[PDB]
């Protein structure tokens, strides 16, 4: 579930975690500054 | 009286933007190279860096 | 015979005046009357409430459909219009308010002015070339208007000048009739030249008490062809009638559906056998509300309450009717009042057809 | 910038008799001007220039608003 749709829970079947949340958690645990966090989460940008 | 042109006219504003010599330039940015583009903007109305004369620019337009 | 004794008089240019004669003859080579002239029509009404006459006047002013000339988006050609002073807003404001008497919505005009001279050249309305639609056998606007002026070496190119339909209330360019007279012929008047009476209106009865039913209304139409004046004015009058009837018929479709829950009609059963009806209609004016109040009041002399509150910032008319009958009887009386309005304006239609030959 | 097409108040078609009313008026002024420089006309203190009959001959009614806007409207061509 790299992009464009939700991660789904195999145990139940409903939505589990959006990928940008995973990337945000990785960056927060990876000493990422706000600018280095704002620019990396740009492939998840909303409606153009 | 309002619709017929009573006290009706045109109101003007100006936009004067300057450059830094050989650093900056006038042109349409591209999403895949340029950084921190303004959220909710509209870059498609630019033609060679400037919006063409005669078009209607609204809030959020570059 | 509600509507009798109508008289029609055009507004014509007096060519006995040497100054006007010379100016017209050297400007437009004009020696006789213009194709379209204003027409003043004075009408006498008898046995009809002033609410109906004033509603007819209001409809003829700014509630009747009417045609103007408008510029489609992109019609003003920036690539060719080199004039720095004739902006799009100014020119389109000039064009919108030219009084026209059109036959169809298909005509499309164009304005192509080139200034090859060394002096400012005035763009008149005779420079509007019809480019689409059937060829005109009679002009739809006067050729003596001043659309604009071009500085030397400038140009003005405008395409897609079409005919747009609308009501005068939304935009003033659709206004049709301009008021010239309104009086009550069944109320005596003081001589207001005297200093004792110049601070009063003149009528010998206060508006808080008077109920006139014999009126004179005079309206002026801005553009009517010379050889068909009686054909045009009559049409206008008839048009107004239908419009009012149509609007009234809309309310007639509300009362018919009082059993089902309808948003525009609310019925309450109050104390002491009293019933209440609230009719909220959007985008209605004082015409329909005043007509409804007047005719309900005439139908029910002992009504508890009636009001037609039209709110400016709510864009709606709320008619409140409180009466000591049941819901069914109240609806029956309302339908009777609506039928009275319909028959009154049908009689107006018939009298308009009968009078103007 | 010109005399309006319709009266600002009521909407009578003033514009269709505007241009003529301009030019004719000039000759009338030339009749009544009298040994005086043009730019000093509004300071002559002896002029009686009345345009009632001219507007009446144009067919325009005796409405206050219509004649007011016909007479008083400035023309951009005459100042620029
Ligand atoms: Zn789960
Ligand atoms: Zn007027």
């Amino acid at each position: 579930n790299n992009t464009t749709n939700w991660n789904l829970c195999k145990a139940c079947g409903f939505k589990l975690l959006c990928p940008h949340v995973d990337m945000l958690i990785q960056l927060q645990a990876a000493e990422a500054s706000y600018d280095t966090m704002r620019t990396k989460l740009m492939k998840f940008s909303g409606i153009n | 009286f309002i619709d017929r042109g009573g006290f009706a006219g045109t109101f003007y504003r100006e936009e004067k933007v300057e450059l830094e010599s050989d650093i900056e330039s006038f042109g349409k940015p591209d999403p895949l190279i340029t950084k921190n583009l303004k959220p909710g903007a509209n870059y498609e109305k630019l033609v060679d860096g400037f919006v063409p004369v005669g078009t209607v620019v609204k809030k959020g337009d570059i | 015979k509600i509507f009798q004794n109508v008289e029609i008089k055009p507004f014509l240019i007096d060519f006995s005046n040497l100054f006007i004669k010379n100016a017209a003859k050297k400007l437009f080579q004009l020696e006789e009357q213009l194709p379209l002239v204003p027409v003043n029509v004075v009408m006498d009404f008898k046995g009809i409430s002033r609410a109906a006459v004033h509603g007819l006047s209001r409809v003829l002013q700014d509630e009747i459909p009417n045609y103007m000339l408008d510029i489609k988006p992109g019609g003003y050609k920036i690539e060719d219009s080199t004039d720095l002073f004739m902006t799009e807003q100014f020119i389109r404001n000039r064009i919108n308010f030219i009084p026209i008497y059109a036959k169809n919505e298909t005509l499309v005009f164009a304005l192509r002015s080139l200034n090859n001279s060394c002096e400012v050249k005035t763009i008149y309305s005779r420079d509007l070339i019809q480019v689409a639609g059937p060829k005109l056998k009679y002009p739809i606007f006067n050729p003596t208007f001043e659309i604009g002026f071009l500085q030397p070496g400038k140009s003005l190119i405008i395409e897609d000048i079409y005919i747009k339909k609308g009501i005068g209330r939304k935009h003033a360019a659709f206004n049709l009739a301009v008021k010239t007279h309104f009086s009550h012929l069944d109320i005596e008047q003081y001589p207001t030249d005297k200093k004792e009476y110049m601070a009063l209106s003149g009528y010998k009865q206060s508006s808080m008490t008077s109920d006139p039913r014999h009126h004179r209304l005079g309206l002026c139409f801005p553009a009517v062809p010379l050889p068909h004046i009686n054909q045009a004015v009559r049409t206008y009058l008839k048009n107004a009638c239908r419009i009012i009837i149509g609007r009234i018929q809309s309310i007639q479709k509300i009362y018919e559906n009082f059993e089902e829950p309808q948003p525009e009609l609310v019925l309450f059963s109050m104390d002491e056998e009293k019933t209440k009806a609230i009719i909220t209609i959007k985008d209605e004016t004082h015409t329909i509300g005043n007509l409804l109040k007047t005719y309900i009041y005439e139908m029910i002399p002992d009504i508890s309450f009636v009001g037609y509150q039209c709110v400016p910032h709510k864009q709606e008319m709320v008619l409140t009717i409180i009466h000591k009958a049941s819901q069914e009887d109240l609806i029956t009386l309302l339908e009777k009042s609506i039928q009275n309005i319909i028959q009154t304006f049908q009689i107006l239609e018939k009298n308009v057809d009968e009078l103007i030959a | 910038m010109l005399i309006p097409v319709v009266c600002f108040t009521c909407g009578f078609p003033i514009g269709t008799y505007a241009a003529i009313f301009d030019k004719a008026r000039t000759e009338y002024i030339k009749t009544k001007m009298g040994g005086t420089l043009p730019q000093n006309i509004p300071l002559d203190a002896s002029l009686q220039i009345e345009l009632k009959d001219l507007i009446t001959a144009l067919g325009i009614p005796m409405r206050v608003c219509c004649r007011t806007h016909l007479i008083t409207t400035l023309d951009y061509r005459k100042y620029y």
